[PDB]
């Protein structure tokens, strides 16, 4: 029953990574895997984001 | 500084032909600009002893290559386009 | 024959250089040529 | 070959105090303390007979030892040259030992500086420029040896004595003064070198700030027992004109190579008197009259113009000299070398600047105080 | 097998260049690094044996890694000319062995010394009781030659450890006519 008024504790550095890679990637879309913590239920936290390999994906 | 900086930068000199070490600021309290860069230098003396490599002040400045302030600006929530002169003067 | 040791060192260096060429060529070519084929396979135009 | 030093073992009285040990060194087969035994046969006063015979065993070292740096082999040919007294076979022998004795270290520099050191029997200016230049072609990488830089001074100073740049002895003497900073030989020979250093930097002129590094200790500790007015005439070109007996005592005592360009020396008293007269007075009237120039610079009215156009060619002061009033105008100059009393008493300008531009900053801000806003 | 991160130093200083046993001592130090690295290649594939130098700096060239062949290529032209130091190898090995990933191994050191090395009596006694306080057992080796009545490494052996010690021992080496596998065979037993 995760039905709540939930939250995400982002990390601005990961925001920087996202803008860095999508800003000047291929004209297509990019996708990767998070690195944070399922800290709680009614919120969550994020800290880290790695860059992704360039394998033809979506 | 400490004593190793030179040896460290010269070890890594193989990687970058002009390798840099930067005295980085962990507490922004400066009057002006934070951390600056120091490239390999050959500046021994008029004496001209065996070449010291204490890396000189290789000037630089805060380059914002791209805006990307879609979030960065979205973080400031403090300032405007200061149409401020007095601030500059006192500083 | 003292130069034989240096020659063996240089030959091991040449072997490592051939293996590095093998990496940078074939391993990276997996990715590069695979993307080229994708463009070719997954989906005609004028100069 | 063990029998070689069995027959050449005894080399004097008390010399078997190292030769009864040498007859067990090569049985122990070692080469560190035998490299040091080459250096010790240099250290104990050998009259060049054990090395002049063991040179075939030095060839044998090149044959089957094949690990030790040829430092001691270059040493031993330049110490067999006392038995030899002929370098023309030693040159081909030394480049032979260059190309047949291997190491990972910098060997071309020690080889070509030893060729420069024994080049004095050649009749210079023919091969000096080529291989002496090759030495600094291979000096950029790492001068870690830096006794090769001392021998590089010595070939560069005989290369100064190949005539043509008469104050390159001053920069080359900086290479001597920092080849090894500790002067590693007694005071007398190098204080006569400081004597002739003052002379050979004095009379020739490629340098223009000649009164500069006189404060350096390794030369003034040599000067403290020199003749007691060479110090003072170097001070007459350090301070710069106002020691009349000294800027004339260069014309009184020191005669060789004097009268060719003591007119240029008294040109430099004027070049240095300009920076004197516009530094020692910080104050204005920087449209100075020609009067102090023509009085204390030993120059005339028709030659103050040349006195400052030659300084325009020099390029340390570029005055906009008045010629309706004949006034010698002061613009920007190259100031001094050291005023340690004014490095301490520059507070009347520095702290002056600091607290007064600070106070007037506070005053501008204090009159525009409550528009802080 | 016994759990340790046995650290090997290369004796690449000025006194490993003569021709007294073999015509080289690089064979002695180099085949000793060979036998210890193949022992930690066969012994357990989770160790970390790369290299450390004593000549004038502590240059960690490659990773303190399970494999060995890159380091065995670096032993070729090991460059034995420099300043030997018995104090810096153990200390940078202590911090490098506090930079370990697979927390499976303790701290062991072999320090190839071919010289009357430069280390104070206060320096050796402080290093040795810091390795008492920091739980390290070192297998102390002399290659090349050391000056007779050795003072530094033997007293490091003396005051090195306790409370399960049994690592600190030293073989002294003479500069005689012998061979290089008999100059690693005398320290292969008891480092």
């Amino acid at each position: 029953a995760v039905d709540t008024a939930e939250q995400v504790y982002i990390s601005s550095l990961a925001l920087l990574k996202m803008l860095k890679h999508g800003r000047a990637g291929v004209p297509m879309e990019v996708m990767g895997l998070m690195l944070g913590e399922f800290v709680d239920d009614y919120t969550v936290r994020v800290i880290d984001v790695f860059a992704m390999p360039q394998s033809g994906t979506g | 500084l400490h004593k190793n900086d030179i040896a460290i930068n010269e070890l890594m000199k193989r990687y970058c032909p002009n390798s840099v070490l930067v005295i980085i600021d962990v507490k922004p309290k400066d009057l002006g600009l934070p951390t600056e860069a120091y490239i390999s230098v050959e500046e021994v003396h008029d004496d001209g002893t065996p070449t010291s490599k204490t890396f000189e002040h290789v000037t630089s400045e805060i380059g914002a290559e791209e805006a990307e302030e879609v979030g960065v600006e979205h973080l400031l929530r403090d300032i405007k386009d200061t149409t401020s002169q007095r601030i500059t003067n006192q500083v | 024959r003292t130069r034989l040791l240096d020659s063996e060192i240089k030959i091991m260096k040449s072997e490592v250089l051939r293996v590095t060429h093998e990496l940078q060529a074939m391993k990276d070519k997996i990715k590069e040529n695979s993307e080229k084929i994708k463009v070719n396979k997954t989906l005609v135009s004028n100069v | 070959v063990p029998g070689f030093l069995q027959q050449s073992q005894n080399s004097g009285p008390g010399q078997p105090a190292v030769w009864h040990r040498l007859e067990e060194l090569y049985t122990k087969k070692l080469w560190h303390q035998l490299t040091l035994q080459v250096l010790d046969f240099v250290q104990d006063p050998c009259f060049a007979q054990g090395d002049g015979l063991i040179k075939l065993y030095e060839n044998f070292i090149s044959e089957f030892e094949h690990r030790v740096n040829p430092l001691s082999l270059v040493e031993i040919i330049l110490h067999v040259v006392r038995q030899m007294t002929d370098p023309n076979v030693a040159l081909t022998f030394l480049e032979k030992t260059r190309e047949k004795v291997k190491s990972s270290d910098e060997a071309v520099i020690l080889c070509k500086t030893a060729i420069g050191a024994l080049k004095l029997n050649i009749g210079d200016l023919q091969v000096t420029k080529e291989t002496i230049e090759d030495v600094e072609e291979m000096l950029n990488n790492l001068p870690g040896v830096t006794s090769v830089h001392s021998r590089f001074y010595d070939l560069s100073s005989k290369y100064y004595q190949t005539i043509g740049n008469h104050a390159s002895y001053y920069k080359d003497a900086l290479r001597f003064l920092g080849c090894v900073d500790i002067k590693d030989l007694p005071v007398s020979e190098q204080q006569e070198r400081a004597f002739t250093l003052g002379l050979a930097g004095l009379l020739g002129e490629g340098v223009f700030n000649f009164g500069e590094l006189l404060m350096h200790p390794v030369l003034e500790s040599l000067r403290n027992t020199d003749r007691q007015w060479l110090i003072d005439t170097l001070y007459a070109f350090n301070s710069g004109n106002v020691e009349r007996f000294q800027t004339l005592k260069t014309a009184w005592g020191q005669q060789p190579d004097l009268a060719a360009n003591e007119a240029q020396l008294l040109r430099k008293i004027q070049l240095l008197c300009l920076m004197e007269m516009t530094f020692t007075r910080p104050a204005n009237h920087r449209q100075l009259t020609f009067e102090e120039i023509a009085k204390s610079a030993k120059i005339t009215v028709n030659e103050v113009e040349l006195l400052v156009m030659k300084a325009l060619s020099v390029g340390l002061v570029k005055g906009s000299i008045d010629e309706v009033d004949k006034r010698v105008h002061m613009t920007w100059v190259q100031p001094r070398v050291l005023d340690l009393q004014q490095i301490k008493g520059m507070k009347d300008r520095l702290e002056f600047w600091c607290t007064d531009v600070k106070s007037m900053e506070m005053l501008v801000e204090h009159q525009a105080h409550d528009i802080l806003t | 097998m016994v759990l340790e991160s046995t650290m090997v130093c290369v004796d690449n200083s000025e006194y490993m260049r003569n021709g007294d046993f073999l015509p080289t001592r690089l064979q002695a130090q180099q085949d000793a690094v060979n036998i210890v690295c193949h022992s930690k290649t066969r012994s357990n594939p989770e160790n970390n044996v790369g290299l450390i130098t004593l000549a004038n700096d502590c240059e960690v060239l490659t990773t303190l890694t399970p494999d060995t062949g890159r380091i065995l290529s670096k032993l070729h032209t090991v460059q034995p000319k420099g300043k030997i130091t018995f104090c810096t190898g153990i200390r940078v090995a202590h911090l490098a062995l506090k930079h370990r990933q697979g927390k499976n191994h303790k701290m062991r050191i072999i320090a190839f010394v071919g010289s009357p090395v430069e280390d104070n009596e206060k320096d050796l006694v402080k290093l040795a009781k810091r390795l008492k306080k920091e739980k390290v057992n070192v297998d102390i080796i002399n290659f090349g030659e050391e000056e007779v009545n050795t003072e530094k490494l033997t007293a490091f052996v003396n005051t090195l450890n306790g409370k399960d010690g049994t690592g600190s021992h030293l073989v002294t080496v003479p500069p005689g006519p012998s061979l290089a596998d008999a100059l690693i065979s005398s320290p292969i037993l008891a480092g």
